[PDB]
RNA sequence: GUUACGGCGGUCCAUAGCGGCAGGGAAACGCCCGGUCCCAUCCCGAACCCGGAAGCUAAGCCUGCCAGCGCCGAUGAUACUACCCAUCCGGGUGGAAAAGUAGGACACCGCCGAACAC
RNA sequence: GGUUCCCUCAACCUGGACGGCAAUCAGGUGUUGAGUGUAAGUGCACAAGGGAGCUUGACUGCGAGACGGACAUGUCGAGCAG
RNA sequence: AGGUAGAGCUACUGGAUGGCCGAUGGGCCCCACAGGGUUACUGACGUCAGCCAAACUCCGAAUGCCGGUAAGUCCAAGAGU
C-alpha cells in the first residue's frame, strides 16, 4: 500500500504589500490578489492579473463604497 | 415592420351560403375567399350530400 | 499536429513578420489577417506561408 | 450501531478534547438524563450496548432518546507494519463528548426503576456522569 | 394574583471585571444589573445564599424590592447565568418595574393527574409565553390528564389561564402529547 | 375591490433606464476642468446640466421650460436645437472650455444628438 | 422665502429595505393617441425612435401613520487570550467576543430648476 | 480575442395538442442558490454571465516605479511616438 | 489588512435527534378502467425544539506583522546599514 497524494505547488506570496498610511511613489504595488478582494479606488489602477499598484504618489488608504472595500492614495501636501 | 421577409397582405372579403358577408384583410392573394358556415350559420353559436341522400332516395 | 505553429508574412514585401496557432482542422486554409509590418511602415494584408 | 449514511471527508483529524460543552447541556425531551463529567470519545458500540441496558430494565413502558451521534471516525493503520506509508483506513466512528453535555434521557412513569435504568447505563461508559433532572 | 414582593438589600460595586466579579463570588455574591426605562444600568451585588432561597421558593419570576444603599426599587428578574457543572448563579439581569405596568414572561406549565394506564405522557414545551402585570405573574401554571385517552394534542390555546394573563406564544404549540405506551418490541427500533 | 397584478409600463421603464445609466457612468465623470453634460429627455421637454462630481454641484443649467424656449414655432426637435445653444453660452460665460457628454442612458440620435451637435458648433467642444 | 414639486449626487450604502392603511396632479414627472418623416424588431411601433395633447392620477412617483418580516444594537456577565505565579488542580494584571436582553429605527445631508411670494 | 450597444438567471406556482417531473408558449413570485472552455480557491448581478454589429492591439521602438527573490528564473506597470 | 481561539447556522455546503401536518407508495375495499376512505403501515416538502465540522462561515478576539510619532538606553547596546 501508499499514498496517492503528495503534491503542491509553490506559494505565490500574495497580501497587501502597503498598509495605511505608507507614502508610495506612482506605479509601486499596493495588493497582490487573485480576485478583486479589495477594489481600486481613486489614482489606483488593476493590473493584468488583478494586481493593485499606485497611479499617483501620496499615501495609502483603505475605505469602502457601497459594500466593496477599496484603495484609494491620498495627495500628501508639499512642504 | 420589416419590408422584405413578410408574406404579402391582402384585403380579402368573405362570403357565406347564408348572405353573410365580411370585409378583412389576410393572406389570400385572391383578395376573396367563399366559406360554407360562419359564425351566423352554426348551430353551437346559434342554439339550433350524404344526407340529402336520406330523403332522396328514402324521403 | 491539431495547432502547429504558422508564419504570416507580409503581401508586399514578402518579410515574415509574426508567428502564431490556429487549428488546421477548424481552419484547412491559409490564415488572411491585416497585420502591422514594419518595414512597410504601415498595416498591411498578410499571409501563412 | 449508529452510523452516518455518508461523510464528505473520510479522514480526519482527531476532535480537539478542552473546554466544556457550549450547548446540550439541559434534558429537554424527556425527565431523566446523564450528564458526562469528563472528557471521552463515545464509540459507536457503547452507545449500543447503554442503550439496551435501559431497555432491559424498564421492560415494555417509556421512551429513549440519544442525544450524541457517532459522526467523526478515527483511523486504525494495518497489524503489525511500521511507521510510514500513508494514513490508515477508517475502523470506528466516535462522538466527541465535554463535560455538562448531556447523553441520554428517560421518561418512565416511577423514579426509583428509571434512576436504577439509568445506572445500569453509566457503567457501560469509560468516563464519570450524574443523573440529571428538568427540574432546577 | 397579588405577590408580597421580597426584600432584597443590594450594593453598588466599585469595581467591575472578570477579577472583580471573580473575587465577588469568592465572598458569597452575585454581580447583578439593574436596566429598564431607567435607561442608566446600576451595577449591583446581592447576597449568594439570600438571592438562591428567594429563587427556590417563588419562581425564577420572582419580584424584587431592592435596597439600593437606601433607596427602595422594584425589580423583576429576568435572567440568570448558572454555570453548567458546579451549578451556581454567576449573574442575574434585573429589569426595573412599576405597578400596573405589562410585562412578557415564560412561566412553567406542570402535567397532573393519572391517565389510561395503557398510555405514556410525553410533553414537549415545557414552558409558555404569557402577558401579565407586573406583580400579577402566576407562579406556575397546571394542566391536568386525567381520563384522556389514546392520541390526543393538548396545545397551549387549552391552558386555562387567571385573569388579567394573556397567551403570547401562537395557540397552536403542542405543550402535552399522550399516546400509546411503547411496547417491548418498539423500544428495540427505537435507535438502533 | 382592484388590485394589480403586474409592473406598469411605465415602473419598468423608469428603472431600465436607472440601470442603463449607472452603467454609462462607471466611466464618465464631472471635474472642475471639465464637467459632465447631463441630459434628461421626457416626452413633452428637454434638460441639460453641467455637473462637477467632486463636489455634487451644478455648473450651469438649462431646459426647454424656459419661456424663450417655448416662443419656438418647430418641432421637438426645433427646441433642443435651442436647448444646446443656451448652454454653450452659459457655460462659457463661466468659464468652461471642454466637457464630457452623459447621454443619460438614453440612445444617441435623434433629440439628444441635435441638442449635442447644437452645442458643439456654439463653442463647447466633446 | 414657501411647497404633498422635478433632476444630479453622497453615507464605513437596509437605523435607508419588505409589507399594510389613507391621500396629490399649479408647472413638471407619467401613463395616453398615432406610425407621415430620422430610427427598430433574430417575428411584433410591445421595447428603441419620431409627431402630438382627447382622457387619468387607476399604476410609476410623491406625502402622513403603523414595529408584522427583515436591519442596527448597548451596559453587565461568560468563552477565549498576551504576560506572570503555581510540583500533576488552579489563580493575578491587561484586552475582550459570538449568542441573548434593554432599546433604536418606516432615513439623513448637499447643489441646481420650477410655481407662488418679494 | 478588441471595441460599441442591449439584457438578467436557476428554482417554484398557475394555464396550455400530442407532452409526461423535465422540450417550446404564456402570467406571477424570485438578489443570486444558475453560469463562468478545463481542477480548486479568490471573484463576478455594477456584471467578469446572455445576444448582436464592425474588426485583428493575439502590434512596431520604448518604458518611470515596483513585487518576489542564494543565483539563474518569474510577475505587474502608468505613460511617450508610429 | 486578516480569519485563527471562540461561537453560530431558517446565513451557505455537508452530518444529524425527537414531535406535528402530510403529496408520494404496499396495498384492501371504490364490482373491470376513472371513481373515497381504509391501515402497529413507507413517508418528500414545510414547521417547533435540542446539536456537530481542518478542507462550513451571517460573525470574530488576544497576540504577532507593516508604517508614523514622542521619548528611553546613549564615557553603551559594544546596536543597525
Ligand atoms: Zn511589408
Amino acid at each position: 500500500s501508499s499514498s496517492r497524494n503528495g503534491r503542491d505547488s509553490a506559494a505565490q506570496r500574495l497580501g497587501v504589500k502597503r498598509f495605511g498610511g505608507q507614502v508610495v511613489k506612482a506605479g509601486e504595488i499596493l495588493v497582490r490578489q487573485r480576485g478583486t478582494h479589495f477594489h481600486p479606488g481613486v489614482n489606483v489602477g488593476r493590473g493584468g492579473d488583478d494586481t493593485l499598484f499606485a497611479l499617483a504618489p501620496g499615501a495609502v488608504e483603505f475605505g469602502a463604497k457601497r459594500g466593496r472595500k477599496t484603495v484609494n492614495i491620498v495627495p500628501v501636501a508639499r512642504p | 415592420m420589416k419590408t422584405g421577409i413578410h408574406p404579402e397582405y391582402v384585403d380579402t372579403t368573405v362570403q357565406c351560403g347564408c348572405g353573410h358577408s365580411f370585409t378583412t384583410r389576410s393572406t389570400k392573394q385572391s383578395g376573396t375567399i367563399v366559406v360554407e358556415v360562419c359564425s351566423q350559420c352554426h348551430p353551437f353559436y346559434t342554439g339550433k350530400g350524404r344526407v340529402a341522400r336520406f330523403e332522396k332516395r328514402y324521403g | 499536429d491539431v495547432r502547429p505553429k504558422i508564419t504570416l508574412a507580409c503581401e508586399v514585401c514578402k518579410h515574415r513578420n509574426y508567428i502564431t496557432k490556429k487549428n488546421r482542422r477548424n481552419d484547412p486554409d491559409r490564415l488572411e489577417i491585416k497585420k502591422f509590418c514594419p518595414n512597410c511602415g504601415t498595416h498591411q494584408p498578410h499571409k501563412e506561408s | 450501531m449508529l452510523i452516518p449514511r455518508k461523510v464528505k471527508h473520510r479522514k480526519q483529524h482527531h476532535p480537539e478534547q478542552r473546554g466544556i460543552a457550549s450547548g446540550g447541556t439541559s434534558v429537554s425531551f424527556g425527565d431523566y438524563g446523564i450528564q458526562a463529567l469528563e472528557h471521552a470519545y463515545i464509540t459507536n458500540r457503547q452507545i449500543e450496548s447503554a442503550r439496551i441496558a435501559i431497555n432491559r430494565h424498564i421492560k415494555r413502558g417509556g421512551k429513549v432518546w440519544i442525544n450524541i451521534f457517532p459522526d467523526r471516525p478515527l483511523t486504525k493503520k494495518p497489524a503489525e507494519t511500521r511507521m510510514g506509508s500513508g494514513k490508515g483506513s477508517p475502523e470506528w466512528w466516535v462522538a466527541n463528548v465535554k463535560p455538562g453535555r448531556v447523553l441520554f434521557e428517560l421518561s418512565y412513569p416511577d423514579e426509583k426503576t428509571a434512576r436504577d435504568a439509568l445506572t445500569r447505563a453509566i457503567h457501560k461508559l469509560p468516563i464519570k456522569a450524574r443523573i440529571v433532572t428538568r427540574e432546577e | 394574583t397579588a405577590n408580597i414582593p421580597n426584600k432584597l438589600t443590594a450594593n453598588v460595586r466599585t469595581r467591575t471585571g472578570k477579577g472583580a466579579s471573580r473575587q465577588a463570588r469568592r465572598d458569597g455574591k452575585v454581580p447583578a444589573v439593574l436596566y429598564g426605562h431607567g435607561t442608566d444600568p446600576q451595577h449591583l451585588e446581592l447576597n449568594a445564599r439570600d438571592f438562591a432561597a428567594v429563587l427556590r421558593s417563588h419562581g425564577t419570576n420572582a419580584i424584587l424590592t431592592l435596597d439600593i444603599e437606601g433607596t427602595e426599587q422594584l425589580a423583576l428578574t429576568k435572567a440568570l447565568d448558572v454555570h453548567p457543572i458546579r451549578r451556581n448563579i454567576q449573574h442575574a439581569d434585573l429589569l426595573v418595574v412599576q405597578r400596573g405596568e405589562k410585562v412578557t414572561v415564560e412561566v412553567t406549565v406542570l402535567v397532573e393527574g393519572d391517565a389510561t394506564p395503557g398510555t405514556l405522557v410525553t410533553q414537549d414545551a415545557n414552558t409558555i409565553e404569557i402577558e401579565a402585570e407586573a406583580l400579577s405573574i402566576p407562579e406556575q401554571l397546571t394542566v391536568s390528564v386525567e381520563g384522556v385517552e389514546a392520541g390526543t394534542q393538548i396545545t397551549a390555546g387549552q391552558i386555562s389561564l387567571p385573569e388579567g394573563v394573556n397567551l403570547i406564544s401562537d395557540p397552536e404549540l403542542l405543550v402535552v402529547n399522550v399516546v400509546e405506551a411503547p411496547s417491548a418490541e418498539a423500544l428495540e427500533e427505537e435507535g438502533a | 375591490a382592484h388590485k394589480p397584478v403586474g409592473q406598469n409600463i411605465s415602473e419598468v421603464r423608469r428603472n431600465a433606464r436607472l440601470r442603463r445609466h449607472a452603467r454609462l457612468r462607471k466611466k464618465v465623470a464631472g471635474t472642475a476642468e471639465v464637467p459632465r453634460l447631463v441630459v434628461n429627455r421626457s416626452a413633452r421637454h428637454i434638460h441639460v446640466q453641467l455637473v462637477n462630481d467632486l463636489n455634487g454641484t451644478t455648473l450651469a443649467a438649462a431646459s426647454s421650460i424656459e419661456a424663450d424656449v417655448r416662443a419656438i414655432d418647430g418641432d421637438k426637435k426645433a427646441h433642443s436645437v435651442r436647448v444646446g445653444q443656451l448652454i454653450a453660452e452659459r457655460a462659457k460665460a463661466a468659464g468652461v472650455e471642454t466637457v464630457v457628454f452623459d447621454r443619460g442612458g438614453y440612445t444617441y440620435g435623434g433629440r439628444i444628438a441635435a441638442l449635442a451637435d447644437a452645442a458643439r458648433e456654439a463653442g463647447l467642444k466633446f
